Formats: structure tokens, C-alpha cells, sequence
């Protein structure tokens, strides 16, 4: 019986092992801010509706705008140094035993991952895709 | 410094010193491939060497590396080495592992000799100066620019070598700033390899009419980049012309001629139509703009009024009606003022042989390029396509000979379709505007396109370069940049990237531009950890990764040595 119900958020996403160890922690920021946008666009819908797709229709409209920015921003960042010997170090690939593939872009392998978890939604697809 | 003009002869009798023995083979010629010029300088030095009996080996090389790979496994009986069309920039002794301490026979008396030489015929104008002066392994076929520009560069380094507080630093540091402003410097051709040898040939006495038309080749084949070049040697060639003429005649089966004559600035013109040659010419489409509808509106109403027939026109340059190619120069002269293409008449060389047709240099020097072009677990791929462009080289060296007049042929059906599609690719890059405008350079990448998989040759890709320096040097809105053209290759995956010069426009008549694409390529290089390939002979020709593209393009664009 509380209003805040002890509740705790769990990232389990072995997804971010296969990046560079600067875009790990971008990757567990995003999933948070996904996560805490998709609760306040479910309470928002919940509260309003109650007094085939679900509570999470438009929850992207909350955080589109800032991503828009943070991955252009990223992106001018990537094309400075990822050839710099200096900076490259972060920007390596890491060998693992289910590794298969091969990385060309970090920054495209982090946008694919972000928008693959965020195209698992089956009610909000066609948002998602745009 | 180490061979002026007038001892060019002194060089050879060495080269005989060193070669001339029936037994066994001592002279190995390494050219440059995928070089007209190269080609023609090896032809005439192969006559040379043919006429004495001098043992060759002549070996066609692309790469740097693929020189290294050739230079490591040579035998030790090889004394004399010649260079043609390369090793003129980079430090041969730094780059061949060479010390002369294990190649010295015989020091003893302040006397020096060698077991081997290797002989530079070079036309990149930036000359290494530890090459052209420290060095006595390595011999340099010079013009004569040493003797009147490099003097000052000459005195700098011979203090800067000879002295191994404020006097110290105050002369060797300014000399050593002489030295780095002499580096870091563009490159540019002023003299042929052609040229150079015909003066051997001259001072030697082994001139004939041959000789003199490979010259001629070789100095035409310089005319699409190189203008000033060509009208500088076009009197001396004037001059050995008319030296080497006969008296006089009917038409006669065995009498070759080579006569001075209006050959006009054409792509092709004595073996295509002349619709065809006026509408892939670089000049016409430079200055009537015949990419567009209007161009081509423009192209018939100039056939309108020049009063030929579009069924004349467009009728072969052989089987046309000679009531039009007779009096075609009062046509061209009445005519093409007012459409602005007054330079079309053009005095050329044009030679012919028993009733088989005329041929002229620029046609056979396209039939040449066309030839080295498309004449036939990535390194394994990289290493059978190179093997291709050695075998289009001496398919071209083929078509060289007097007796095979038939790969001549084939190869002016390779330039009329080579052309083709250079026509349709650079209307491709023209109509929906990729030439992206960076302030410092001119950006153009393809992405994808018409036949592609041509474009992973060098010269194909220098011609889709010269048609578009040529195309954007008469629009005077824009100014003069270099220029930066990307080909993908999917199989390979990596993108060519070739450095082009801009040029005037070619009715203007100076101080002749550089290239200042190497330095970049090179400062990149060193700074930046990209796969890139530097192997090629034009230092402004190299390989990047597609992964690695952009961040080359943002560093060449931060960085100001453009």
C-alpha cells in the first residue's frame, strides 16, 4: 500500500556488450529515458481514458525532439574521432562468444538497437518506423 | 643535376658499359603502367635497344608496392635499372631499403662505383632532393630545371649535409626552411618522357620516322591536362617533322607520310561520324553546354547553319559526301565564331601509309588510352586486377606495332564506347547535381550509376575527371578549385578517390597550376589511422574504405593544404 508501490526498474540487455565502451552507457540512458516516458504516457492515458492498441500509443512524442539533437550531436562527434588515435580506443569493437557480425558504424549499430527495442511495439509500429 | 640534355648520350654508352654483353641479361626496364607517355618513352628505348641488341626485360608496374615486390626479387646480376614515368618524388634509397655500402666494387683515390645503376626517366616536376643530389646509386634524366630553378635548394642542402648558438640555428634552420618550402609543394609536368628520349635519340644519331611518330605520341597524349607542355615542344617537333620528310607524289602503297595539317580538337573525327564528333567532344560540350536539351537544340541549328545535312552529318567521316569535308575549314572558319569555337582549328600531325586511311595523334593516342582502360580474400582480387591492367598494357603496347592495325581498330571501338558512357555518366552527375560546393574544394561522390564497375580503373576515372574540369572551367560563375571524385566498388567495397587540377579555360594565353592533393593525402595519413592505399604512381589517386570516408573527407576539408 504506497503510492509509489516500491517500484524498481530492471535492464537486463546483454544487446549492449556488442558496443563501443562509449556507447554503453548511452545505450542503459536512452532505456531509461524510453522506460520513464512510456510510464508517464501510460498514467497520462490511463488517468484520462478511465476517469487494439494499448496504453502506449504517442509515447514518442515525448522525447523525439531531444533525441533528434542527441544523435545529430553524436554524429558530429563520431565523424571527428573515430580516426584519431587517441580516441579510438573507445571506439573499438568487442570480441565475444556469440559474436557473429561485423560493425561498420558504432553509431549505426546503437541507432538500429534503439530502434529495434522501440519496434518491438506492435500497437505503435507505424510511429516508430517514421 | 647528375645528367643534363647534352650528356643524355654519355648516360646511354654507361647503360652499354653495363649491358651490352650477348650472354647473359643485365638491363630490366621497369615503366609505369597505365601511362601513355611511358608507354611510347619504352617503345622508342625497346627500337633503341633492339637496333644495338641490348638484353631487356621490360616490366610493367602499377603499385608502389608492387615496385617493391619486383625491386626485392631482382637477381644481382642486373646492373642497370631504368624507371620510366616514375621515381622522381619519393626517396628511393629510404624506400628500396638501399645502402651503398653492400653494392660498392672497387672504391679504391677519391673514385666511387657501383654494381648496379638505376636510371629515373620522371616527368613529376617535385624531384627528391637526397635523389637528385646525395645520391650517386641513383641517376636522374633531368630537363634542365635543376640548372635554373633548384640552385638555391641545390646550395641549401650542400651546407645542410656538409655541417653535420645563434650562427648554428641561424643558417642551418633558414636552410632548412628553404628546404621544407621547396617540399610541400604541388606537382606538375613541363616536359615529356618522349621528348627527353628523342633528345638521346637525337644526340645518338638514331632518329627515323618511327621514333619520331612514338615522339609524337607521347607529347599529344599530354594535350588534355598539360596544354602548356604541348605548345611548348609542338616547334621542336614542328622542326624533326619537316627535317624528316622526304621531297615529295600519287598515292603509293608503300610511301608512309606524316604530314603538319588542320586536325581539329575532336574526339575521334576520321573514325566516327561528325555528329558523334562534335557531340562527345569535351571542347563543344565545354562551351555550347550540350548536356542539356538546349545544348543539343543549339548543336542542330549550328548544323543548320554550317548547311550539313543531319543525314551528312551523322553519315561516317569516310564514306561522307567530300563536297562537305573538302572545303570544311572555309566552313569552320565562317562559322564557329558565332557559337564561340574558333578554337577548333588546330594544326596536328597526321600520318598515313599505303591506301589502308590517315590517322592522327589525338585519335591514336585515345586508342592507346581506350586500350589501357578496357582493353580486356580482396587482395587476392587486388592482385588479378592488376595482373588485368598489365595485360591491357601490353595488349596497348600491341597495338603499337605498324603490322596490327586491327587491335588499332578495336581500340577506337573501345574509345567510341568508353566515351559513351562517360557521355552518359557525366550527364548523370551533371542533371540531378551531386557536385557539392565545400568552399575550399569540389565534392563528387557516385554512389551508383551507368556501368560502374569501369570506374575501379585510374584513367577511366581521370577522364570522367578532365570531362568535368572541362565542363566547369568554362561556367566563369564559379572560380577555379580542385576537385575530389569518389567511385564506389561494391565487390572491393572501397571508394577511389582521385585528386583533379582545375584549368583556364583554353582560348586564354601563365604560371601552370599544381597539385596540392598529395600533401594532404599524405599529412592524413600520418596523422589519422585509415587503410588507405598510397601505391599509385599519381600520388592524387588512392583507396579508402567506405566506413572511412566521410571522416577523410571532413579532415581533407579542416585541412588548408588544398
Amino acid at each position: 500500500e504506497k503510492e509509489n508501490q516500491d517500484y524498481t526498474a530492471v535492464s537486463q540487455w546483454q544487446l549492449k556488450k556488442f558496443l563501443s565502451p562509449i556507447y554503453q552507457p548511452e545505450f542503459e540512458d536512452w532505456m531509461m529515458i524510453i522506460l520513464d516516458s512510456m510510464l508517464k504516457t501510460k498514467q497520462s492515458y490511463l488517468k484520462l481514458n478511465s476517469g487494439v492498441e494499448n496504453s502506449l500509443n504517442g509515447f514518442s512524442h515525448l522525447f523525439s525532439k531531444p533525441l533528434m539533437k542527441r544523435v545529430k550531436k553524436l554524429f558530429k562527434n563520431q565523424q571527428e574521432f573515430i580516426l584519431d588515435p587517441q580516441y579510438e580506443a573507445d571506439y573499438v569493437i568487442p570480441v565475444l562468444p556469440g559474436s557473429h557480425l561485423n560493425v561498420k558504424n558504432p553509431l549505426l549499430e546503437l541507432v538500429k538497437s534503439l530502434c529495434h527495442v522501440m519496434l518491438l511495439s506492435k500497437s505503435t509500429i507505424l510511429e516508430i518506423r517514421t | 643535376m647528375y645528367y643534363g640534355i647534352s650528356q643524355f648520350s654519355e648516360a646511354y654508352n654507361k647503360i652499354l658499359r653495363n649491358s651490352s654483353s650477348h650472354s647473359s641479361c643485365q638491363l630490366v626496364i621497369f615503366v609505369s603502367c597505365l601511362n601513355i607517355d611511358a608507354l611510347c618513352a619504352t617503345k622508342m628505348l625497346s627500337l633503341l635497344f633492339k637496333k644495338q641488341l641490348v638484353q631487356s626485360q621490360i616490366v610493367p608496374i602499377f603499385g608502389y608496392s608492387e615496385l617493391r615486390r619486383h625491386y626485392s626479387q631482382l637477381d644481382d646480376n642486373i646492373n642497370s635499372l631504368l624507371l620510366v614515368g616514375f621515381g622522381g618524388v619519393i626517396d628511393l634509397e629510404a624506400f628500396l631499403e638501399i645502402d651503398p655500402q653492400e653494392y660498392v666494387i672497387d672504391t679504391d683515390s677519391g673514385e666511387q662505383s657501383f654494381r648496379r645503376d638505376i636510371y629515373v626517366l620522371d616527368a613529376h616536376r617535385p624531384w627528391n632532393l637526397d635523389n637528385i643530389f646525395g645520391s650517386q646509386i641513383i641517376q636522374c634524366f633531368d630537363d634542365g630545371t635543376v640548372d635554373d630553378t633548384l640552385g638555391e635548394q641545390k646550395e641549401a642542402y650542400y651546407k645542410l649535409l656538409e655541417l653535420d648558438r645563434k650562427q648554428r640555428k641561424k643558417q642551418i634552420h633558414e636552410y632548412e626552411g628553404v628546404l621544407e618550402e621547396y617540399y610541400s609543394q604541388g606537382t606538375t609536368v613541363v616536359n615529356s618522357i618522349s621528348a627527353q628520349i628523342y633528345s638521346l635519340l637525337s644526340a645518338i644519331g638514331e632518329t627515323n620516322l618511327s621514333n619520331l611518330w612514338l615522339n609524337i605520341l607521347g607529347t599529344t597524349s599530354l594535350d588534355i591536362a598539360y596544354a602548356q607542355v604541348y605548345n611548348r615542344l609542338y616547334p621542336l617537333l614542328q622542326d624533326e617533322v619537316k627535317r624528316l620528310t622526304p621531297s615529295s607524289s600519287v598515292k603509293t602503297p608503300d610511301t608512309l607520310t606524316l604530314n603538319i595539317q588542320p586536325d581539329y580538337y575532336l574526339f575521334l573525327l576520321r573514325h566516327s561520324s561528325l555528329y558523334d564528333s562534335f557531340y562527345y567532344s569535351n571542347y563543344v560540350n565545354a562551351k555550347l553546354s550540350l548536356w542539356n536539351e538546349n545544348g543539343k537544340k543549339r548543336l542542330h541549328k549550328m548544323f543548320a547553319r554550317m548547311g550539313i545535312p543531319l543525314s551528312t552529318a551523322q553519315e561516317t567521316w569516310l564514306y561522307m559526301d567530300h563536297s562537305i569535308k573538302r572545303e570544311l575549314g572555309i566552313i569552320f572558319d565562317k562559322n564557329l565564331d558565332r557559337y564561340g569555337l574558333q578554337d577548333i582549328i588546330r594544326d596536328g600531325f597526321v600520318r598515313t601509309l599505303g591506301y589502308r586511311g590517315s590517322i592522327s595523334a589525338s585519335e591514336f593516342v585515345e586508342a592507346l588510352t581506350a586500350l589501357l582502360e578496357v582493353g580486356n580474400n580482396s587482395a587476392q582480387k587486388l592482385t588479378n586486377l592488376r595482373k588485368r591492367w598489365v595485360s591491357n598494357f601490353w595488349l596497348s603496347w600491341d597495338a603499337l606495332d605498324d603490322r596490327k592495325v586491327e587491335l588499332l581498330n578495336r581500340g577506337i571501338q573501345l574509345a567510341q564506347d568508353l566515351q559513351r558512357a562517360i557521355f552518359n555518366t557525366g550527364v548523370a552527375i551533371l542533371e540531378k547535381k551531386l557536385i557539392k560546393h565545400l568552399r575550399i574544394y569540389r565534392l563528387c561522390v557516385l554512389q551508383d550509376g551507368p556501368d560502374l564497375d569501369l570506374y575501379r580503373n585510374p584513367l577511366t576515372l581521370l577522364r570522367l575527371g578532365n570531362w568535368l574540369i572541362e565542363c566547369c572551367a568554362e561556367s566563369e560563375d564559379k572560380q577555379l578549385l580542385p576537385m575530389v571524385l569518389a567511385s564506389i566498388d561494391e565487390n572491393t567495397d572501397t571508394y577511389l578517390v582521385a585528386g583533379l587540377t582545375p584549368r583556364y579555360p583554353r582560348g586564354l594565353d601563365k604560371k601552370p597550376i599544381l597539385n596540392n592533393f598529395s600533401m594532404a593525402f599524405q599529412q592524413i595519413t600520418a596523422e589519422t589511422d585509415a587503410k588507405v592505399r598510397i601505391d599509385n604512381f599519381e600520388s592524387s589517386i588512392i583507396e579508402i574504405r567506405r566506413e572511412d570516408l566521410s571522416p577523410f573527407l571532413e579532415k581533407l576539408t579542416l585541412s588548408g593544404l588544398l
